[PDB]
């Protein structure tokens, strides 16, 4: 059984048990139109922009572990990509 | 082998988890206490002796508390978020290496995995907000969301910087790579703008309004009760934690000093503490030493100044290497 | 496939099998004689051989079908165990080794 | 068998039949990993041209190298054995030193140089292989010939010295 | 260079293994279907994808 | 004779177990009929969140965790975020929403047998080969020449990615740039 | 009151180096990519910094014909 | 015209440098004829044309 | 003067990385066999790994003699899987 | 075959959605995501980097057209003040 | 000195009018083969663009702001620079391909390559990068300049694929090797 499988079901279960803790022995009771209102575009634009950044520095991971092979012609090339973005 | 590899995976499981989550009970501890010998007072020391149960009293108290939800929503929808949020805040620390390859999964991609998996949990508090059927705390999630993912751009592209100098997304390989000298030289830009991204990462002060409650629109965290206050609290430390580990890995050597396997096991998680300490007390250090930044103007310096120097410096850290034919192997060396 | 770079840096597997198939069509084919590159036939079945293996599967299904029926006619008095075949080629463990190879 | 590397695997499957008579046999190399690896640049040393015949061999009959090649194949196995033999024979106990000490420190030769230092000597002084590496840069020390270390974990103390033949 | 000079050894004795198992399941073979089924037109060695393998795993 | 074939199990370098690709892929797609049959839109997107993770857990666990980490990072990452902000924002009606599925559903049984009994035809052996006695088993062994300095996936990728193959790396661009251009001008007053 | 680039060239930079510091200096580290990739190595030829040779990657395979061995013969077995 | 001319002969000289196995490449020589054939022929029926048109003829 | 009171959380801190680098180092050697292990593990090694345990036994195992035992040539594993090809 | 199944996922989201346009979206994700999942599985059986290669580009332009979508959507959404077909 | 294979690698044969020269000339081969005709055309062509937007500025007024027309004609100027380049790069790098009249640097190249075997340098020069990526950068140019009014690409680097049997060139070296040879001795 590989120590990863173990450390993930072993978090789970850290899980588990801190809602089962306050579900059985923590006090329960009964204790429980709407308008609107147009929204902001910022909001959009923060998740456009790093979204498409995100995905920029994605494409220029694989340069990081392949600097040597790649060399000049390699870097010429993740610099114009970089130029563009 | 030796012995069975389950008996193996257990017990390295149980060393690198279980003294994980006592570490992060004491960095509350150490929290409260810290900042109250800078504010001239005591902090906790009367829960167990010394303070040292106050964490301890603070979890049960809130395990044994009772949860208010919402109207109704959905019970396994009202969980979902804060359950993600725990488990993928404790997932990153299965590849930190406490010396050579002595880490719960020795990954060659762990890079990628430490950002997949901070990237899963930003879910947790996004699922949150619209889950508490409140707009005027889902705003406030939503902030907090729009500013997790804008730093999480600063983390990745710093740390691309750091994965030229070392040509490898392993954790062991970039810590050996430092044998050569430690990274907050060479990059020493690097090191400040991702701790300042850490900070920001982690929902800390200056950049604190998820659990602001004198800002009139901020506090999201503020309405969390019982275990979910639990669950997103312990998430929150055991973040700042391993952004803390990740950034002495990066720029400090990660477990480098400055015959015997259990002594020299001892050294390397020691120096890694030591380092790692060290920084949790910068964090502290900062939150009881600034104001409160608001959100535009958190959101400006982002993307106005620290993403135009990082990718400025995307540019110039390779023509530096290939100028001085320092661009490193990739194949598996250290 | 025919990129030529396979996952672990190297080649990809069945590059030489599409250098051949284009190796034989450009020195078959041409303009005066276009039946040349019906040669190229045999060539280009080896390639989608190597891609998908629809034919080494077929030929192990039925060899596996008359091994698989020998084992039951023929009577195992002592077959070798797994922790004796873990013995298999050491340096103290002749005996394992004898044994399993009915030697 | 595939090259590729498996991820489902659970179980090994061996074969006991034997290759025909036809075919010369040899003993394959008893060696393990480490040894192997401190005694590389010596078996290259003497061996260099066999290795580069037998590869050679293989490109001049490709996708039919395995076979037709067993000849050189078989050379390869035999000089490299007389490398490890007389290794055995005349630098036993700084050998193992060596191979004990990479196999120590995850197989990386710059962290037992001392070991390897003097194995070098004794090799070259009974068998006269040297070890080369080609085409390092003339303008710095050979990496394998430095005082010191930056990846090395311990420090190699000052009184350990390389071994320069001719000195 | 030190995986260099090991290569050819390495080599060499994986190649008698493939060679050693391709003719003894080319032997089977003949031995169970009366002739050797043709998978590839070319001479070439071809590492094998599938094996004949028993029915079932070792007892213990 | 004797038994010239030994088949016995592994004991350590054992490797993963082939049955876990069976409940991802059934929990892809459980989660994939929990898409387009779910009330709620915001529901809709979290259970593809979901069919991204099972479908990245199980490139990750054949061996592709590049790209299976590439989707968690990306997918889920940021697409699914920009989803979730939209759609957590805009005012939504699930009523308006609520199409009669059953007059749907002679159409979908049509379509389905259809589509399917003409793209599984498409479908090379190795997509096919172990889905739906006699068995066959794939063998694999070690070679010394290829293995002399093993790049991972990402490194193999990166070794092409900007050289020989850098203009489908600057039509991306191009791409990317169109995208940043075009969702600003649309949405933001000027 | 803000400079204008194109009039005054020198003006405008030092006011962006004071008024816009992230920005402009952001330019100027970008800028200085370039720079390096066209001063140092010639620098480096010329004080004898050599470039290091690339490291094997693959076997490296003798050119030329084979070079007729004799030698570890299968009469030399045993 | 049934009979397909490469616009990309130089594919002929893809494929990684790296962990290449012994007798992995198969032999080119032949192909590489072919086009050193094509190349000169072409060369050699411009080199006429101009000779013995527009030249020693106008 | 020193608050040496709050100084001692980061102590504690300081020796759970401790313990878990002395703990992880211990069972990990343990299990090599009473050898310091490998890492960086690619697939050169992970092969000469398997080339040592098919000689001992022990996947850790190592041996100079120049002569293989009888059965080398018969024991080098062709593993077998159901589905990912 | 899973990516044969999740194509027809992505299909079946046309066939019973009337009114729903957000599932349009979602079941393009859907489908582009089988392809991409089908080419991967095949660039495995095949050793071709390649194949890895042009999913790491389909994932960058869905993830592109996604935004350029988002952002239709919500030009389209600040003149209607609905994304609801009236059916 | 001749390495018994002047046609190393398989080359794309295009249908033209005159010799071809060399398939990728390096960027510094096309500059000093340029004519004083072709920047006589850099020049006028890239004045008009500038030109062109100032004409449509005098007979149809734009009608922009104070300093609107001096930032349209900075990017028009520098368009057409751009453009003007391109176009100067082309007229000459057409001559190696053999696509448009090339006698005098058919002529020139012959010479200029044939001191180069008998000094003993390399045909076209040393290269920092692995022969591997010689062979990329070569395909990557590879009569690029065809491709100019889309996407542009220039072959900086030093590599041996130019498209030409190399032949031509031992044989004049050898030829006139001899010549020198014969005057010295008659002396
Ligand atoms: C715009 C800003 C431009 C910044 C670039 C400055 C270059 C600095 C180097 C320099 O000027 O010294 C000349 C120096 C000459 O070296 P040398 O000692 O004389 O030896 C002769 C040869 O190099 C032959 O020797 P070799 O065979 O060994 O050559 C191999 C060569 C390897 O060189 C190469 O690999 C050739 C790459 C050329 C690309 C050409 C296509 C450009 C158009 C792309 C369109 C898309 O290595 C070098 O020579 C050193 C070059 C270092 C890499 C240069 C990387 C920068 C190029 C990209 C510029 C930044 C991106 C801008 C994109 C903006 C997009 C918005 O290096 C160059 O070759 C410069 C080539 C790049 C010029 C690009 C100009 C257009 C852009
Ligand atoms: C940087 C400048 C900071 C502001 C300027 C400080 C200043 O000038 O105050 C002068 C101030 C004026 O003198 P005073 O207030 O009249 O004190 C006279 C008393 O007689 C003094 O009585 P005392 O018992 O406090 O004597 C101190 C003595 C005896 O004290 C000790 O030996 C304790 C230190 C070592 C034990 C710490 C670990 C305790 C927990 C162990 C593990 C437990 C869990 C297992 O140790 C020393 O000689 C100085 C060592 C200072 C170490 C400070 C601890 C680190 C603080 C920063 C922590 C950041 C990471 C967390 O002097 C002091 O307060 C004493 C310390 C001297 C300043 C040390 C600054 C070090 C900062 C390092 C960063
Ligand atoms: C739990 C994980 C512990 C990991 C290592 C922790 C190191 C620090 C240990 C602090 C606790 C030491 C004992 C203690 O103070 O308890 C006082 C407690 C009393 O707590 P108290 O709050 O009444 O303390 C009174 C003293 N004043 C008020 C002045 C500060 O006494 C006990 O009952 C101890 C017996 C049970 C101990 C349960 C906790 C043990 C934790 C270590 C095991
Ligand atoms: C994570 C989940 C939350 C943490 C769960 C485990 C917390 C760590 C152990 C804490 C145990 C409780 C504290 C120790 C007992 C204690 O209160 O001592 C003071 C108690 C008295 O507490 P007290 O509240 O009456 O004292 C008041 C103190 N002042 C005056 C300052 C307010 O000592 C006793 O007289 C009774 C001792 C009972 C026996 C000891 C119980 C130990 C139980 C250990 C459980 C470990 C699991
Ligand atoms: C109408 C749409 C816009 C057209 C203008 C831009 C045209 C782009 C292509 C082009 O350059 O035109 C081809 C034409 C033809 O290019 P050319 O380079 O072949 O012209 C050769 C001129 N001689 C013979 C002297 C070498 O470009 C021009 O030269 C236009 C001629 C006028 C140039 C401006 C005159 C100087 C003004 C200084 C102020
Ligand atoms: C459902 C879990 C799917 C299985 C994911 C997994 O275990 O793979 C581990 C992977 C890295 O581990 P690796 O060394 O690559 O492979 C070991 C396989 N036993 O780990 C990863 O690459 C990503 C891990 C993502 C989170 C897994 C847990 C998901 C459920 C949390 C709730
Ligand atoms: C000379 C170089 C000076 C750089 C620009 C510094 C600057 O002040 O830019 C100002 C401009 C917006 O600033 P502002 O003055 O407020 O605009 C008012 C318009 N009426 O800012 C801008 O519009 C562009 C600012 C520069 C953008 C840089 C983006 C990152 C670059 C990374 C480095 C790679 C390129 C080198």
């Amino acid at each position: 059984m590989s120590a990863m499988s173990i450390y993930i079901i072993f978090v789970s279960i850290i899980a588990i048990l801190f809602l089962a803790i306050d579900l059985i022995f923590a006090p329960h009771n009964p204790y429980k139109s709407q308008s609107r209102s147009p929204f902001n575009i910022s909001f959009f634009i923060y998740g456009l922009v790093f979204l498409l950044l995100d995905l920029e520095i994605l494409l220029l991971y694989p340069f990081a572990v392949s600097e040597y092979v790649n060399s000049a012609y390699g870097l010429a090339a993740a610099l114009i990509f970089i130029g563009i973005i | 082998m030796s012995y069975s590899q389950t008996i193996n995976s257990l017990v390295e499981v149980v060393l690198v988890l279980v003294p994980s989550l006592v570490g992060i009970a004491y960095v509350t501890v150490g929290e409260r206490k810290t900042m109250g010998s800078m504010q001239r007072r005591l902090g906790p020391n009367a829960v167990g002796i010394y303070g040292l149960l106050q964490a301890f009293a603070d979890a049960l108290k809130l395990l044994l508390k009772e949860y208010v939800g919402p109207t109704q929503a959905n019970l396994v929808l009202f969980f979902l978020g804060p359950v993600i949020t725990l488990i993928f805040s404790l997932l990153g620390y299965a590849v930190i290496p406490y010396g050579p390859g002595l880490a719960v999964n020795d990954l060659s991609t762990g890079i990628l995995y430490m950002l997949a998996v901070s990237s899963l949990a930003t879910y947790g508090i996004l699922l949150a907000g619209w889950s508490a059927n409140s707009k005027y705390a889902f705003l406030g999630s939503l902030r907090s969301t729009a500013q997790l993912i804008s730093y999480e751009l600063v983390l990745s592209s710093s740390i691309l910087l750091v994965i030229m100098l070392s040509g490898s997304l392993s954790l062991t390989v970039i810590v050996e790579s430092q044998r050569a000298i430690w990274y907050i030289l060479p990059l020493l830009p690097v090191f400040i703008i991702f701790f300042i991204g850490s900070v920001a990462e982690t929902n800390r002060a200056p950049f604190d309004l998820a659990e602001a409650e004198s800002e009139l629109v901020s506090g999201f965290m503020t309405e969390h009760a019982a275990v979910i206050f639990v669950f997103f609290f312990l998430a929150e430390y055991g973040s700042i934690v391993l952004m803390c580990i990740l950034t002495s890995i990066l720029f400090l050597g990660g477990y480098l000093l400055i015959n015997a396997p259990t002594v020299e096991g001892s050294f390397y998680g020691l120096s890694l503490g030591v380092k790692t300490s060290i920084l949790i007390f910068v964090f502290i250090w900062t939150r009881a030493s600034f104001p409160r930044i608001r959100f535009d103007q958190l959101m400006s310096f982002c993307w106005t100044v620290l993403l135009p120097i990082l990718f400025a410096l995307i540019v110039l850290v390779p023509c530096i290497l290939y100028s001085f034919n320092i661009f490193p192997v990739n194949i598996s060396l250290l | 496939m025919a990129s030529g770079y396979g996952l672990n840096g190297g080649p990809s597997r069945c590059f030489p099998f599409w250098q051949e198939l284009l190796a034989c069509y450009v020195t078959n084919s041409s303009e005066d004689n276009p039946d040349g590159k019906n040669k190229c036939i045999p060539v280009m079945e080896d390639y989608y051989e190597c891609l998908h293996h629809r034919k080494e599967a077929a030929r192990v299904r039925a060899l596996q079908a008359a091994y698989r029926e020998a084992e039951a006619k023929k009577l195992q008095e002592n077959p070798p165990t797994a922790g004796q075949i873990r013995n298999l080629g050491l340096l103290n463990k002749e005996e394992d080794t004898k044994k399993v190879h009915c030697a | 068998m595939a090259t590729r590397k498996p991820a489902f695997n659970q179980h090994v499957l061996l074969d006991t039949t034997p290759l025909p008579d036809s075919i010369p046999k040899v003993k394959e190399i008893g060696a393990s990993s480490a040894p192997l690896l401190s005694a590389s640049f010596f078996i290259g040393a003497r061996c260099k041209d066999y290795n580069d015949d037998y590869m050679q061999c293989k490109n001049e009959n490709p996708g039919r190298g395995e076979f037709e090649c067993l000849k050189e194949g078989r050379r390869v196995t035999r000089c490299a054995r007389s490398v490890l033999k007389d290794i055995n024979t005349h630098c036993l106990e700084q050998f193992r030193a060596h191979w004990q000490c990479l196999d120590n420190n995850n197989q990386q030769l710059w962290q037992c140089r001392p070991a390897e230092w003097k194995l070098n000597k004794c090799v070259y002084e009974n068998l006269k292989l040297e070890k080369v590496i080609p085409d390092q840069p003339k303008n710095s020390t050979p990496v394998h010939l430095r005082q010191r270390q930056i990846f090395a974990h311990h420090a190699i103390p000052p009184w350990e010295r390389p071994f320069i033949p001719g000195q | 260079w030190a995986r260099i000079h090991l290569i050819p050894l390495l080599q060499a004795e994986e190649d008698r293994d493939h060679v050693r198992r391709y003719l003894a399941d080319q032997a089977r073979e003949k031995g169970l279907l009366g002739e050797n089924i043709k998978v590839y037109n070319s001479d070439r060695y071809v590492r094998p994808t599938f094996a004949v393998t028993p029915s079932k795993p070792a007892q213990e | 004779s004797q038994i010239s074939l030994l088949l016995l199990k592994e004991i350590y370098t054992n490797g993963s177990t082939h049955i876990m690709l069976d409940i991802l892929s059934v929990l892809a797609v459980i989660s994939g009929i929990c898409v387009i049959i779910s009330k709620n839109p915001i529901v809709s997107v979290l259970h593809l969140i979901g069919l991204f993770a099972y479908v990245s857990f199980y490139l990750i666990l054949i061996g592709l965790n590049f790209v299976g980490l590439s989707y968690l990072i990306v997918y889920i990452g940021a697409v699914s975020i920009l989803f979730l902000f939209i759609l957590m924002l805009i005012n939504i009606r699930t009523s308006e929403l609520q199409s009669n599925t059953s007059n749907s559903i002679p159409l979908t049984i049509l379509v389905g047998i259809i589509i399917s009994s003409f793209l599984f035809k498409m479908l090379p052996y190795g997509v096919i080969i172990s889905n739906q006695k006699n068995d066959l088993f794939f063998i694999t062994s070690k070679i010394w020449d290829g293995a002399l300095a093993e790049n991972n996936h990402i490194s193999s990728i990166g070794n092409i990615m900007y050289t020989n193959y850098n203009v489908w790396l600057i039509l991306a661009s191009f791409i990317l740039l169109l995208a940043m251009v075009g969702a600003i001008v649309i949405t933001i007053k000027p | 009151t803000t400079p204008r680039f194109w009039s005054t060239p020198l003006k405008y930079c030092r006011w962006a180096a004071r008024e816009r510091p992230a920005l402009f200096f952001s330019v100027v580290i970008g800028a200085l990519g370039p720079v390096t990739l066209a001063t140092v190595p010639p620098l480096r030829r010329l004080i004898g910094d050599v470039d290091a040779a690339p490291i094997p990657l693959t076997y490296p395979i003798p050119p030329g014909p084979r070079k007729q061995l004799k030698g570890y013969d299968d009469d030399t077995e045993d | 015209s049934r009979h397909i001319e490469l616009k990309y002969p130089e594919v002929f000289s893809h494929g990684s440098p790296f962990n290449v196995p012994a007798g992995f490449y198969p032999n080119l020589d032949h192909v590489i004829e072919h086009y050193r054939k094509q190349h000169l022929e072409e060369e050699e029926r411009k080199a006429k044309k101009l000779a013995a048109a527009a030249a020693a003829a106008s | 003067p020193v608050p040496f009171e709050t100084l001692i959380p980061y102590g504690i801190i300081i020796a759970m990385f401790g313990v878990t680098g002395a703990g992880m180092a211990k069972v990990r050697h343990m299990f090599n066999g009473d050898k310091r292990h490998r890492w960086s593990v690619d697939q050169w090694d992970k092969q000469q790994m398997e080339r040592d345990r098919r000689l001992t036994g022990h996947l850790r195992g190592q041996t100079d003699n120049p002569i293989a035992p009888p059965g080398f040539e018969f024991n080098n594993p062709w593993k077998v899987x159901x589905x990912x090809x | 075959n899973i990516t044969l199944i999740l194509f027809l996922i992505g299909i079946l989201g046309f066939v019973l959605n009337r009114k729903n346009i957000i599932l349009m979206l979602i079941s393009i994700e859907i489908m582009l995501l089988s392809i991409t999942f089908l080419i991967l599985l095949s660039s495995l059986n095949m050793d071709d980097i390649i194949g890895q290669t042009y999913a790491i580009y389909i994932i960058v332009v869905a993830g592109a057209e996604s935004a350029i979508g988002l952002g239709i959507l919500v030009a389209f959404y600040r003149l209607r003040g609905s994304i609801a077909i009236e059916y | 000195n001749t390495p018994t294979q002047t046609y190393q690698f398989p080359s794309k044969t295009v249908k033209t009018d005159y010799p071809l020269i060399d398939n990728d000339p390096h960027f510094t081969r096309v500059i000093r083969y340029a004519r004083p005709s072709d920047y006589a055309h850099g020049l006028a062509a890239a004045a008009a663009g500038p030109a062109a937007l100032w004409l449509m500025e005098r007979i149809s007024p734009s009608q922009v702001g104070r300093g609107g027309f001096a930032k349209a004609m900075r990017l028009a100027g520098f368009i057409g620079l751009a453009g003007g380049f391109l176009y100067f790069y082309q007229r000459s790098i057409l001559r190696f391909y053999g696509m448009s009249e090339n006698a005098r640097e058919v002529e020139m190249d012959m010479r200029e390559m044939t001191d180069r075997v008998k000094a003993g340098l390399p045909l076209y020069g040393e290269s920092r990068l692995s022969p591997a990526m010689q062979g990329v950068a070569a395909r990557q140019s590879r009569y690029s300049a065809l491709f100019f009014g889309v996407m542009p690409w220039f072959n900086f680097v030093n590599h041996n694929q130019h498209g030409v049997d190399t032949a031509k060139y031992y044989q004049q070296a050898e030829r006139e090797l001899e010549a020198e040879r014969l005057a010295r001795e008659q002396a």
